[PDB]
């Protein structure tokens, strides 16, 4: 007994979202293979979503001033919304996938010259400064500048907001609100400069990716 | 087979009850590597429409955090609701409303908002019920309530009138007796006095005002009146652990959803 | 003698009928407090102590057909993902025809839970041509009728060929959402951001036209099923929904 | 510091006297909270807790003879076969005969149960002739005194003799029946299809003549008793039955 | 129920088991009821078999 | 190797003396089962060859 | 014989809101009784008890 076996009609094939199953299959054929490259043209590791969309971006860049009086505030921005432009490579992850997880890394790098003196307030604010006190703002996880000793801090803060994702074409309100005031005036003399600049690299940590969408 | 139908293929259990349980919680991958059979199908073969839905490669989205459950009757329907309310005229008005789970009878003399949805989504019904009556208003009235059931003589339904009947008649099947002074509330069950086996909501004919009824519940007042002030009473109703629910029923349309 | 003294203490005499374990009864109109036993005689068997047994029933939502005077990417139908989706109705006799599951999910304030669609055609063995059911999320009010065919194809999807021995394609919908609960809005009258309904929107594209012989008509009718998988509500209410006229 | 407190539930001072657990006193009046023993020393010792003891103890209930003037096959008397059943009484002193059996089911809303009719007659040594006890059930309103005699074979039966040294034969009634509970409608006054209080009419057919001789009577009367077995009574109400005059 | 159309044809049918009456039955959740559909595709057989659904 | 199998043509069902046999079949579904009643509301025997 | 009685104490009817194990309430809104467990996953773990 012979059977000349025929080819199947239903399939179930395609990629991890987009889903298609035929009424009318045939067989896909394979040949070759993936060939690798032993003398590398290129030496790095190749582009991925851990290398790409966690890295320090610049977001904003004031220059702190010696006419600013006490508890002037510095900078207002938000640190979501400028992580959201079109020069920056997490535009490229974020246009596709609209919902957003994730945790907020900040640097602040400032440069004063050693014969002027103050003192700077780099605290992360949840939603809005809206009736927190200036004098209490050491509760918030915080980092000092000063000119005698440091000119680089850090801080890692978690994703506080009162859902879990998050929608780049609508937003209730700012997920975090980077502050920074005037936390002692800066003096000068006769021959010292007045100027002394300040710049904030902010990143992303921990991110996911939900619900593609087919606009931009 | 006991009846001697012979067929050709095998037909399976069709339309099985209670597929799930609607707690989202754990009981890797869900679709992924391993391909979507149950994407492409035919559903005129009810054996084939058993198959598994999917069309994505998934995963778990996790356990609820809510500690309660919300997705059974027996703690869905535990919340009372309305089912009719009714005032006063003038001295010893006995006032008698059945119970009619038919979806013929409009509210206010029927079934209102949420039990007129709900009996009609299950063909029978064999149980007792959760009666919780309120007493609002004017002060210094008596009053009696108590239990009738189908297929002997009562007064008319829905009709606020003198009571023909006695102290005798209804008191021998069973009653309490209160003050509207001291609670003004009454929390009662509604037992399961009945000949035949089951109650049936959705019916037409004769047969739904014969086969549907299964309870009444009648008060009579005394000690009125006083000063003018309303009287008005208050019938709410809910479902008890001890019935149950049989032959799921398509539910009713957008135009007899009706509140009172 | 007897010493036996309680206060009083606060919540007296007040109505509570949040839960069920102070809206019973405490006491019973029965002779000798009788009880009521389970007899699976005549009822067949069939008991139901759960709404699942509704929902994941694929009951009729909509319709479209599939005509061959269309282009080629030019969209038939949107759809609003949710499970409060219906249309349909009849003129004799006076009725609105309701889905299984929008009865069961217009009694909440909150859903939560996956969807299944079931597009059924009914071709001639003849017909041919192929659609894209693509997944655009979202809210259900953005101006969805400006995508080109292929900013479609970044969105997921699956493709279908319309010939062949199998017409019901089972697609599920996924969680693409914002937040955990989303809400019953519709019984509220004014639109509001932040809360939503839809967490997506289908549209049926002219992926390629219809090819036909000429002894056959020259539309083929696509059935929207509907049911629904790992389903979750709570906050009951009551409201009565309306038709979607999209 | 007392620490004792409990809100105060619903169903706050409601006379409940559905069941006897909640109308039952709280208290007594007796000096030293007494009780009370049994002695049975004058009763004879015939202590009754059960109502069976009325119901299966053949009462009279009607009466018919069967003469000699009349043709095979003529209907004598119809019976409609229900617990509900008497029509005697008696002139001096004014009162109505009432059954056993009546009295106990005329408390109830519904019963269920079978019953056993006993025919006894009264003749000479020397009558003779047949009868047949033919069930033909339904309800109480039919057209009965249109069935031949021969299409009562179909349903069940039992032939007896007149003639021998046994008179009564305990004729037992079955449950046939639609509906497993029976109602009291005697307490309507209405006629209503769906609501029976009858299983099946009992007719004493004329299956033979009455054979004699000159110096007796040319007539032998049957008595009805009325005993049941296997009874079931539920819903309690109260009805003073009416003499049923066929 | 056996129906037999011709192949240039095309339309389906519904063949669902009510108990009592069709009085405020969705027409489009008929699924829910043990049904039997049909195609002009695929079969012209099905068969349901559904107990005694009675108030008594 | 996977297979969806699809529905039988041919089938022999019927009665003891009526007998058909269908080239168009389809699956007899069965739900539920048929119910005996223990509160009898017939206490003799149903009706048979054997008593009629 | 039903023999259940006791004599009503002092403070009867009196809001007592000095310390919570008087001011709880006696009951519950919630269908079924409810309960709400603890989801440590969008506050970052940060619990302020003091």
């Amino acid at each position: 007994e012979q059977m000349i076996q025929s080819v199947d009609r239903t399939a179930v094939t395609g990629a991890s979202y987009f889903t298609s199953v035929d009424q009318s299959s045939v067989h896909t054929a394979e040949v070759g293979s993936h060939q690798i490259e032993p003398l590398k043209t290129s030496v790095d590791k190749p582009g991925s979503k851990k290398t790409q969309g966690e890295k320090f971006f610049l977001i904003h860049s004031a220059r702190w001033l010696t006419t600013h009086a006490l508890f002037h505030e510095v900078a207002k921005l938000d640190v979501v919304k400028l992580l959201y432009n079109e020069q920056f490579a997490v535009q490229g992850l974020l246009r596709y996938h609209t919902y957003a997880r994730f945790g907020i890394e900040i640097q602040v790098q400032i440069n004063p010259t050693p014969f002027q003196q103050g003192g700077l307030i780099c605290a992360m604010v949840p939603g809005d400064q809206s009736y927190g006190s200036i004098a209490s703002l050491t509760v918030y996880p915080h980092g000092l500048l000063n000119c005698n000793i440091n000119n680089v801090v850090r801080i890692k803060v978690p994703f506080i907001y009162t859902r879990g994702a998050y929608h780049f074409k609508d937003p209730q309100y700012p997920v975090w609100e980077l502050t920074i005031r005037v936390w002692s005036e800066l003096n000068i003399g006769t021959g010292t400069s007045a100027y002394t600049s300040l710049n904030v690299l902010a990143r992303f940590t921990d991110l996911e990716l939900h619900g593609l969408t087919p606009l931009s | 087979d006991d009846s001697g139908g012979f067929s050709t293929t095998v037909s399976t259990e069709q339309n099985v009850p209670d597929p799930q349980v609607g707690i989202t919680t754990m009981r890797m991958d869900v679709s992924g590597v391993q391909a979507p059979v149950g994407a492409i199908t035919t559903i005129e073969d009810p054996v084939l429409a058993k198959k598994v839905p999917e069309t994505f490669p998934e995963l778990k989205p996790g356990e609820s955090r809510h500690t309660s459950d919300h997705m059974s009757i027996y703690k869905f329907m535990g919340r009372s609701h309305f089912l009719c309310t009714f005032t006063f005229n003038s001295n010893n008005k006995e006032y008698t409303f059945p119970i009619t789970l038919s979806s013929t009878s409009n509210p206010p003399h029927g079934l209102p908002s949420t039990l007129r949805w709900f009996f009609n989504l299950f063909q029978l019904y064999r149980g007792p019920l959760d009666l919780t009556i309120i007493i609002t208003g004017a002060t210094d009235v008596d009053g009696m309530a108590w239990f009738t059931p189908v297929g002997l003589a009562v007064d008319t339904p829905w009709v606020e009138k003198e009571s023909a009947l006695q102290i005798d008649y209804k008191t021998a099947l069973g009653a309490v007796r209160f003050n509207t002074r001291r609670t003004g509330n009454i929390q009662i069950r509604l037992p399961w006095y009945s000949y035949l086996y089951a109650v049936s909501g959705a019916l037409d004919g004769l047969g739904d005002k014969t086969d549907s009824t299964f309870g009444l519940v009648s008060i009579q007042i005394a000690n009125y009146n006083h000063s003018d002030e309303y009287l008005s009473f208050s019938c709410y109703l809910s479902v008890t652990e001890q019935s149950e629910f049989y032959f799921p029923r398509a539910p009713l349309n957008s135009n007899a959803m009706l509140s009172t | 003698m007897m010493r036996n003294e309680t206060r009083v203490s606060t919540t007296e005499n007040v109505v509570n009928l949040s839960n069920y374990e102070d809206a019973r009864a405490k006491m019973s109109f029965a002779l000798d407090q009788e009880d009521w036993k389970s007899d699976p005689s005549q009822g067949g068997g069939i008991k139901i102590t759960h709404f699942t047994t509704w929902t994941s029933i694929p009951t009729l939502a909509a319709q479209f057909p599939f005509n061959a005077s269309d282009s080629v990417g030019q969209q038939i139908k949107v759809i609003p993902v949710d499970p409060y989706f219906f249309q349909m109705t009849n003129t004799n006799p006076d009725q609105k025809c309701i889905t299984a599951l929008a009865s069961i999910c217009q009694m909440f304030c909150f859903w939560r839970g996956d969807l299944v669609f079931d597009f059924q055609v009914f071709p001639t063995k003849y017909h041919s041509g192929r659609l894209l059911f693509c997944f655009v999320p979202g809210n259900e009010l953005i101006d969805v009728t400006g995508i080109t065919l292929k900013q479609a194809t970044t969105a997921p999807c699956a493709v279908m060929d319309i010939a062949g021995v199998q017409s019901t394609l089972r697609f599920r919908v996924p969680w693409i959402s914002d937040t955990p609960y989303r809400v019953n809005r519709y019984t509220k009258e004014a639109h509001q951001k932040g809360e939503y309904t839809a967490i997506g929107k289908l549209i049926v594209y002219c992926y390629n036209r219809l090819t036909s012989p000429s002894n056959v008509a020259h539309h083929v009718r696509v059935n929207v099923y509907l049911s629904a998988i790992n389903l979750e509500c709570f906050a009951p209410l009551y409201h009565a929904m309306d038709v979607t006229t999209q």
